[PDB]
This record gives C-alpha cells, structure tokens and sequence, in this order.
RNA sequence: AGGUUCGAAGACGAUCAGAUACCGUCGUAGUUCCGACCAUAAACGAUGCCGACUGGCGAUGCGGCGGCGUUAUUCCCAUGACCCGCCGGGCAGCUUCCGGGAAACCAAAGUCUUUGGGUUCCGGGGGGAGUAUGGUUGCAAAGCUGAAACUUAAAGGAAUUGACGG
C-alpha cells in the first residue's frame, strides 16, 4: 500500500530532479527526496573557546563560523538517527522540530 | 421582532459599543460572513449590531417556548462564560455545566450525571464541540454564541457577538437573561434592571487579589 | 523512596477531610485519634496511613484551595464569586472611541448621531498578518 | 448559503465576478474621447488599445499599448464615454 | 616584486573575501546575482573583478522570499558590469 | 575525435568454514563530443483524453484589474520593491459525515441497482509463459505480434490481533 502521499519526495511540477551524492556513504539521492540540514557550527568549539581567547593577540575578536551543508540518503538518516519512524498520524507532520531554546 | 417595544433603545447600544461585541477580526467563516458589516483596516471584521440583536431575540424566544425551565441546560468550558452561565442559570432556571463536559452526559443514560434537555445554550462553537456532538446524538437543538470564525456545524440560532473579551460574554449572557425574563412575566420592561452587567463579567484571580487587598486597605484607612 | 500511597488511603481520607473537617488539625497524633474514632479502620498501619495523609492534606487546604471542599472555602468562594458588584458599572466609560467604519455602521442604522462616540482616525497601515514562514 | 438567490445579484458582485460567468456577459472595456495640450479637437481612442494611435492634426502619441491597457501620454484629459 | 637589502617591497596582486563571510552571505529564499568583467586599468594591468548581490527583504514585507525576476537579474547584473567598468 | 574523474570485466589485499561478494588498492570497456542505429524502464500519479456539475480555507507562480500607506530616482506623473484585495489559467497543501470505496484512502478514485455525456486502449483463477512456432523489424543485443499440451485449489488485495526483528 501506498506509505506517504508525496511519495517520500518534493517532486510535484516536474519529471527529473538532479541526484546528488550523500554526504557519507556517496549514494546518489535525488535532490528533492534528501535529508537535507545545515550546519553553522563554531571553529573553535566552545568547550575551548576562553584558551583560545585568552591567547588571542587581539583584543575583540569574534570567532568564526563553520557552514557545511550535509545531504544524508534515507538509510544513512536513519542509522545516524537524523531522522526516526513516527507513527501515521505523527508521519504526517511537516514542523520542524523545537528549537530548544530554554 | 418588527414590534417598536422590541426595538434596540441605543442605552444597550452603549453597553454593546463599551464592551466590544462588535469586533470579531480577523479570520472570516463562510457562513458568518451574513453578519459582518465590513472589514477594518487594520483587519477586523464589524459585526452588524443589527442582525445581533436580533439573532439575540430569536434566540429568547426559543427559550421562552420551553415551558419547564430547568431543561434548558447552559454550557460553558472556559472560565470567561463560566461565571455568565452559573449566573444565568440562577436568574432564568436553567441547568448549568460549567467547566469539563464529561462525554457521555447525553447519551449514556447508565451514569449518574445523565442529563436529558431540551435546548442547549453553548458559549463557544469551537470550545464546546463535544455538548454540539452528542446534542446531534440525541436530537437536542442547539443555540451558541459565535465570532466570525465559529464553524457552524450543529448550531441553529448562532448569535453573532464576540466570545474572546470577558465583557462582551458577560454582557450577551446578561442581554440574553433579561431578553428571557422579560418575554415571561418578571420585569415590566420600562425601567432597567436592577442586575447590573458586571455581575456576569470574569474575574482573573490577580485582579480579584488587587482589588480586594485595595478594597482592604481603603476600608481600614 | 516507594512511599506512595494507594488509592483506598486516598479517598478515605479524602472522605474523612470532606466530613470532619472541623475536628483535624496538623498533628499526626491527634488527626490518628479522631480516625481511630470516627471510622472502623480494620488495621493500625492503614489507620495510621490515613492519618498521615490527613495531615499532609491539612497542612495543603491551610495553604489554599484543594479538593476538598471545605465549607468555609466554599462559601468564600462564592462570596467572590456573588459579590464585588462594584458600585459603578465598568461599562459606563462615558467615552467610547470607535472606528469611523463603526461610526457609519451606526449612522445607517440610525444611531450614530446622537451619541458621545469620540472618534479616531483609521490607522494608516495593512501591517497585521505576522510573516510567513520561519522569520 | 441553500438559498442564494441566482437571478438578482448584487451590482458589486456581477462586477466583481469574470466578463463571462456573469448572467449576460459585458466587456469590462470602454472607449474614452482623449485631449491633449497643444490640440483642439479629441480623439475616440480605445481603452485596451493596442495600436501606438496618433492625433492627426499634431503627430503626437496619445496612448502606448501595454498588457491589459492603454497606458495615456503625460498629461492629457480623457472623458470616458456613453460609460 | 623587488629586493632592498633586509626589506621585500610588493605590490598590489589580488583581492578576497574571507571564506566565512561569503558563506555568511548566502543562505535561501532570496536570489543572488553574480557578474564578473575583464578590463585593463591605463597603465596595462587587465584584471577579472567579481561582484555579488543579493535581493533583499523589505521591513512590511510577510511573504517568505524575495526573489528578482530574470529580466530584473540581467539588467541589475548589466549595471554591476557597466559600473565595474567605468570605475576601474 | 577525446580520454580528467569514476568504473561493469580483470588482477590483487582482506573478511570468512567457504567468499568467484559486501570493505580496500589498481584497472579495461564505458562514462565526454560529433554522426548513425536501438525503442526499452517501478518510461509511476503504479490513476487515458475531451467536456459539465458538486464544500471551505490559506498560500504560491504567471498575466490583468483596483486600492491606505512605506521605499527608489527626482521635485512631480510613470516605472520598479513591499502592503491589502478581485479575476483568469497553473503546480500543490490543509480541512470536511459532499459522496464513494473491500479498506488504505480519494474533492476525485464523487455525481453508479436512483445503473446511459463522447470516445480510444485494455483484464477475465494461479502456473506453463511473454515460453514454443510462424511472421516481421534490427549490424547485433533484441523489440513487436503470440499459443498449446500439461499442471494446480488457491495465488492475491486491504486492514486486525499476536509472535518475531542482527
Ligand atoms: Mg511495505
Ligand atoms: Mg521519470
Ligand atoms: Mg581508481
Ligand atoms: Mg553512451
Ligand atoms: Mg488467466
Ligand atoms: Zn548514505
């Protein structure tokens, strides 16, 4: 039977997307149907960053920014717990999820 | 009514245009959109005071026809309308469920809180869907106070006024009171009632400590 | 640790707080003599698992509100409830301000001239509808 | 609504809906007697024209063809006719 | 360039930005337009100048991109080329 | 013609009881372009095309129309960026006791025993079998058209409860 409506994929208007190879195991994915997420992790890892400070020859100076772009295929997701099985009425969910602010 | 004594005596357009009751923005449901006047233009809809004090009477007269008072039964889950519904109970007669409406009331005649009515006054449409749903269970009619968003499913004399603002709940309860008194016999309808509309108002508990630790400390000095 | 009481000490001394309210006090001791007195308890550890829960009770009801109901929070409770009607009506603001789209919907239905109805200008704007998507 | 009322609508809604869909179908289009500065006589120029029309007596451009309607030169009085 | 005792003087040879901030800059729902020329300063030192920009956001604005159409992009990149050109 | 990178075949190193595999190192044809063939894919929305009717809502893309204001040149009218709507044609989404359906679900898969808008292709228990044979197309690989003898009481679909899941 017919799992999700999309059929695990933004391919709606089209008939070929562009596959891309995911991040760690190089499978080709088409674009539309990948884990896609981004990542803007801190360089200097804040665990270390008052070394890092204290040893700075500068004064006011602001750390920079890694930013990678990760695309996982589906079985790489899921065995790097990316993403989880939900339940039907919890598949079909769009939002993302909390930010975990406090 | 088309009658000149059930006519709209501008003393309760003030009360209505103090309260809200007029403002409903900014979702527009499609079978609201009889009642709204316009939109604002910073997105609100107006609702015709008109076709609310008449949708009000209809309303009273629908209740007066029910010859035994207490099997009009009053339902409010939220607190803003559960104080109007115990009040109002308490001038007209009828039965109040303020609070949780436990499922079943309507329908399973085994438990012991087995109500069997003849009309429903809901305070919420969306709030209140399970009193609509076993009312469509046990051909119960059903009247309810509705913003512009209120789906209309099981309802048939929707009032169209405001339920967000504790006033204006208050003050369409209390209109709906003395519009059911005075249809009977219990006030003459030439002076005004001596039930002043903030008795039916919500009270959030921080305000009812200011006040009464104000009221406290102006007694004592 | 593996302290929780069941519900039979629960609602017995839920019933015991709803009857004798008036003769418990917050002493353990006292509160297992009136159970021991007003109720055939068929065990000491039960009696005096129940009395304990009394008092934890008490101790709560003398903070505030729980179920309950005492007599004295209920009455209190619609006292505030029935009373403040205050002495003059919240809804004599004496000014009302209206929008002018209010304003003409009175006017066509023949009372938006006789009224105080102290008016405004409409806002300049269309800015509601908080954007769409995330930020 | 069960009983909209399909043979007297309102004159907003028989404007508001398509030219066609409407009991009997009407152009939302016009014609216009256009005046410009400098002239004497006027012009009967169409309002979703698509021609680059002409004054005859001063070889000027009245009106340029756009998408939907017939964008009129700077500043030129236009009367719109029989509506 | 050229050697005068303890001291190498040089000369100008290229610019960048860092890689952060390039990174920094692009992110969705907007349209970047890039354009590059080639063109020769008076005294015969022909460079390759890159330029970038991105559509930006409006303050009243609630829908969720800010996209420039492709007749938009070609005439915003041509004024970036016509620029470059007549500053350098 | 060109051959960077990958990489069927092949060689080797590992792992393993074995390992002509999965993992690693190298590597032919191929992958790229030009010219000529082949006509197949889970070539899928597993849903023929044309037309009509039947709920709501919020967005989005193109075009048009109309409106408070903000912004750009420029000081004005345009013209762009935004904001609030309406109409048309699109890709979709949410919601709904429209109705349907074995159900999953579907605003089409509805308007069907209350059965008829027009029309094309196509199925008839599971296998044997898309095989044999004839024909026909192709350089080939193969494509299209396409049985029978014989065999069998189920093979399937969708949901439910358990059991099991490296
Ligand atoms: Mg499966
Ligand atoms: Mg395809
Ligand atoms: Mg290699
Ligand atoms: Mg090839
Ligand atoms: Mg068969
Ligand atoms: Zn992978």
């Amino acid at each position: 039977t017919k799992k999700r409506r999309n059929n695990g994929r933004a391919k709606k208007g089209r008939g070929h997307v562009q596959p891309i190879r995911c991040t760690n195991c190089a499978r080709c994915v088409p674009k539309d149907k990948a884990i896609k997420k981004f990542v803007i992790r801190n360089i200097v890892e804040a665990a270390a960053v008052r070394d890092i400070s204290e040893a700075s020859v500068f004064d006011a100076y602001v750390l920079p920014k890694l930013y990678v772009k990760l695309h996982y295929c589906v079985s790489c997701a899921i065995h790097s717990k990316v993403v989880r099985n939900r339940s039907r009425e919890a598949r079909k969910d769009r939002t993302p999820p909390p930010r975990f602010r406090p | 009514g088309a009658l000149d004594v059930l006519q709209m005596k501008e003393e309760d357009v003030l009360k209505f245009l103090a309260a809200g009751t007029h403002l409903g923005g900014t979702n527009l449901d499609f079978q609201m959109e009889q009642y709204i006047y316009k939109r604002k233009s910073d997105g609100i809809y107006i609702i015709n005071l008109k076709r609310t004090w008449e949708k009000l009477l209809l309303a009273a007269r629908a209740i007066v026809a029910i010859e035994n008072p207490a099997d009009v039964s009053v339902i409010s889950s939220r607190n803003t309308g559960q104080r109007a519904v115990l009040k109002f109970a308490a001038a007209t007669g009828a039965t109040p469920i303020a609070g949780r409406f436990t499922p079943g009331t309507f329908t399973n005649q085994i438990q012991a809180a087995f109500r069997e009515p003849r009309l429903l006054v809901v305070t919420d449409p969306r709030a209140d869907h399970q009193p609509l749903t076993e009312a469509s269970y046990v051909n119960l009619p059903t009247i309810a106070l509705c913003n512009t968003d209120s789906p209309l499913r099981y309802v048939d004399i929707a009032i169209p006024c405001n339920n967000k603002g504790a006033h204006s709940v208050g003050l369409m309860w209390w209109m709906l009171a003395r519009e059911v008194l005075r249809m009977r016999g219990t006030i003459s309808r030439e002076h005004p009632w001596e039930v002043m509309p903030d008795l039916y108002f919500y009270r959030d508990p921080e305000e009812i400590e200011k006040e009464e630790q104000a009221a406290a400390e102006k007694a004592v000095t | 640790m593996g302290r929780v009481r069941t519900k039979t000490v629960k609602k017995a001394a839920r019933v015991i707080i709803e009857k004798y309210y008036t003769r418990l006090g917050n002493d353990f001791h006292t509160n297992k003599r009136v159970c021991e007195e007003i109720a055939i308890i068929p065990s000491k550890k039960l009696r005096n698992k129940i009395a304990g829960y009394v008092t934890h009770l008490m101790k709560r009801i003398q903070r505030g509100p729980v179920r309950g109901i005492s007599i004295k929070l209920q009455e209190e409770e619609r006292e505030r409830r029935d009373n403040y009607v205050p002495e003059v009506s919240a809804l004599d603001q004496e000014i009302i301000e209206v929008d002018p789209d209010t304003k003409e919907m009175l006017k066509l239905l023949d009372f938006g001239s006789l009224s105080n109805l102290q008016v405004t200008q409409p806002t300049v704007g269309m800015n509601f509808k908080t954007p769409r998507g995330p930020v | 609504p069960l009983a909209k009322d399909l043979l007297h609508p309102s004159p907003e809604e028989e404007k508001r809906k398509h030219k066609k869909k409407r009991l009997v179908q009407s152009p939302n289009s016009y014609f216009m007697d256009v005046k410009c500065p400098g002239c004497y006589k006027i012009t009967t120029v169409f309002s979703h024209a698509q021609t680059v029309v002409l004054c005859v007596g001063c070889s000027t451009v009245l009106c340029q063809p756009t998408g939907g309607k017939a964008r009129l030169t700077e500043g030129c009085s236009f009367r719109r006719k029989q509506h | 360039e050229d050697v005068q005792g303890k001291n190498c003087l040089t000369n100008f040879h290229g610019m960048d930005l860092t890689r952060d901030k390039m990174c920094s800059m692009v992110k969705k729902w907007q349209t970047m337009i890039e354009a590059h020329v080639d063109v020769k300063t008076t005294d015969g030192y022909l460079l390759r100048l890159f330029c970038v920009g991105f559509t930006k956001k409006r303050n009243n604005q609630i829908r969720k991109t800010s996209y420039a159409q492709h007749q938009q992009v070609r005439q915003i990149r041509k004024k970036m080329m016509e620029i470059m050109t007549r500053e350098v």
